[PDB]
């Protein structure tokens, strides 16, 4: 209750490269003591352990490059970097240390590009799946931007719902684009009392929901 | 340089118990606070405890309060943390931390600590009463109606992770291997799909290569548009 | 207009090397809590041949000004220095934690290029009863000197006495109702706390 909170607002950004990316962290009370700001960033890569980028709210580690900066003081502090290279994606924590327990407030640092539609592709699930009880039934949407997409299964025309789980990539290291599965799963004796299994796609670069489907047995 | 290492981490079933380890050095350890802080999957960092450098003071997060217990050893440069009566939500990578300040008073629970000017590697607890479990691998066949996708399910193993690779690392191009979801089994679950062109389909073999250090698994499957 | 107040003491002082020299003389540096412990306890100082220089109000900057005049001319075997209250009172002027650490160190050079024994000592706790914000900022303040304090007197092998570890009560570090009624001075009781801790210290550097 008495814990002080970090907040990122807004806590993802889509930033071009080479452009301005601003961070903007808020703490719940003032961190500012004695004209010292006990406010830190760190950064940390997909695998790798937090790293300081910045300390009392301004000073650079050592090693840092210089178009990372910070600023601010009592509840409002930003982290900016100039010019943003692609090295510099990763999630980002602004962390309070004024008070026991220090507490961390997060957010993300993503490539903007330009909106790229999915390529769509469902497959059935493998016969040998099959006879051992347990069908699985797969969505691909391949190299899109951004990030925000609907698939919506469809089992005989009926929506499908609690039974599907989504996993999507890192953003691809030459075209900035994201891709993404979606996972149908079905008992066998489900599978099998129906015929027509699709997967309906909604994505800002296709003017309309695109359905990828399959006959069960065709 | 100043360096720390962690270990101890692993696999261990709910309800049990697991001492972590940090060994440190590059710094006169025992002049400094120490931290513990984790990080659950896909969540941000919460900070665990803290210990003065005398050991005198001890504090803990709330959420671990009554359960993890940090000590050190100042003759051997090493930090501990006693995790007892363990949850599946103390999963998490579990980081050591120096901190930024030469001989913090640590009077009082609430008091300032310093900034944590370097982190260990991590090391990871999984607090699961799953077994062991080596994936079965299915194919995803290219469509008959086909650029075309194909690819593999890695289904149903424990723990992390599998590698995937195609045609023993000659398919690179393409390839989308994604991030394992935890399915409500307990088990992991993954695919990993390539586009390739329509017209390889009929003369180039593709073989998803799949190994699971944990279990001693390696599964080759070819993937083959379905007759 | 005699800023450091160097008047304070002049006739004292006078009438001290009058009555000769005095061996294991320990002298007092510090403010009005140094100055009311002599006023409160006076046998405590003649009683074991100490020595008190403590005037109210005063900052480490004033202590610097007054230290060879009412410390070192006096020949003591041991000097025991409680500085910094009136530093983050502002009373005098606005506070920096380095300045006033800064005023310490001097000092203590001062004390050892003259062969005069050193012990430092903690801020005492401070009552700051406005809110629970204030009492917590004020004990966070003294905490930050007394860490710097500490540091230089570990690092340079000078005893420090630790009042404040045991005269600041929980949760907030304010000063022991059982030692004080003001929340700034302590009582007796809180002077023979002082008392015991203090004379253990200066007995081991005497031998
Ligand atoms: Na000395």
């Amino acid at each position: 209750n008495s814990d002080i909170v970090m907040t990122q607002s807004p806590d993802s950004l889509a930033v071009s490269l080479g452009e301005r990316a601003t961070i903007n962290c808020k703490s719940s009370q003032s961190v500012t003591f004695n004209y010292k700001n006990y406010l830190a960033w760190y950064q940390q890569k997909p695998g790798q352990p937090p790293k300081l980028l910045i300390y009392w709210a301004s000073t650079r580690e050592s090693g840092v490059p210089d178009r990372f900066s910070g600023s601010g003081s009592g509840t409002d502090f930003t982290l900016t970097i100039s010019s943003l290279q692609a090295e510099d994606v990763a999630v980002y924590y602004c962390q309070q240390h004024y008070r026991t327990p220090p507490t961390f407030g997060q957010g993300t640092v993503e490539i903007k590009r330009t909106v790229a539609a999915p390529s769509v592709f469902i497959f059935p699930p493998s016969d040998e799946q099959l006879k051992s009880g347990t069908a699985s039934v797969v969505c691909l949407l391949n190299n899109f931007y951004p990030r925000e997409a609907k698939v919506q299964w469809k089992v005989d025309n009926a929506l499908q719902s609690g039974n599907s789980q989504e996993s999507v990539t890192e953003q691809d290291s030459k075209d900035s684009t994201y891709s993404l599965s979606s996972t149908l799963t079905l008992s066998k004796a489900d599978y099998e009392k129906h015929k027509v299994y699709a997967c309906e796609v909604t994505h800002q670069g296709l003017s309309s929901p695109v359905t990828k489907s399959f006959n069960r047995g065709e | 340089q100043v360096q720390l290492v962690e270990s101890g981490g692993g696999v261990v079933q709910p309800g049990r118990s697991l001492r972590l380890s940090c060994a440190a050095s590059g710094f006169t350890f025992s002049t400094y606070a120490m931290h513990w802080v984790r990080q659950a999957p896909g969540k941000g960092l919460e900070w665990v405890a803290v210990i003065s450098y005398d050991a005198n003071y001890k504090y803990y997060a709330d959420s671990v309060k009554g359960r993890f217990t940090i000590s050190r050893d100042n003759s051997k440069n090493t930090l501990y943390l006693q995790m007892n009566s363990l949850r599946a939500e103390d999963t998490a990578v579990y980081y050591c931390a120096k901190d930024s300040q030469l001989r913090s008073l640590l009077y009082f629970e609430w008091l300032s600590q310093g900034y944590f000017d370097y982190w260990g590697q991590g090391t990871l607890v999984t607090v699961s009463s799953a077994s062991t479990k080596g994936p079965s691998v299915f194919p995803l066949a290219p469509s008959s109606k086909s650029t075309a996708a194909l690819g593999c399910l890695v289904k149903d193993y424990f723990p992390e992770p599998v590698t995937v690779s195609w045609n023993s690392g000659a398919l690179t191009s393409g390839v989308h291997t994604f991030p394992a979801v935890l399915q409500s089994s307990g088990l992991y679950s993954l695919s990993s799909v390539v586009t390739v062109p329509s017209s390889s389909l009929g003369t180039q073999t593709y073989i998803c290569n799949v190994n699971h250090k944990p279990s001693n698994t390696k599964v080759d499957k070819k993937v083959e548009p379905k007759s | 207009q005699d800023w450091g107040n160097l008047k304070r003491y002049a006739e004292a002082n006078k009438e001290l090397v009058r009555k000769g020299k005095q061996k294991d003389r320990v002298v007092f540096m510090g403010n009005s809590i140094t100055e009311g412990w002599v006023a409160n306890d006076a046998a405590f100082f003649e009683d074991n041949g100490y020595v008190g220089r403590g005037i109210g109000g005063q900052t480490s900057s004033h202590f610097l000004l007054r230290f060879r005049e009412d410390v070192i001319k006096l020949a003591p075997a041991l000097v025991v220095i409680n500085a910094g209250t009136n530093d983050l009172k502002e009373n005098w002027g606005a506070y920096n934690e380095e300045y006033t650490f800064g005023n310490i160190v001097s000092m203590v050079e001062l004390a050892r290029a003259n062969k005069i024994k050193v012990i430092l000592t903690s801020v005492l706790p401070h009552r700051n009863a406005r809110d629970e914000e204030d009492q917590k900022e004020a004990t966070q303040a003294i905490i930050n000197l007394n860490t710097r304090i500490i540091n230089y007197a570990i690092e340079n092998k000078i005893p420090f006495v630790d009042y404040f570890v045991e005269m600041a009560q929980s949760p907030n570090g304010d000063l022991n109702s059982s030692y004080t009624r003001d929340g700034v001075h302590p009582t007796l009781e809180g002077y023979k706390v002082m008392e015991a801790l203090i004379k253990k210290a200066i007995d081991k550097v005497l031998s």
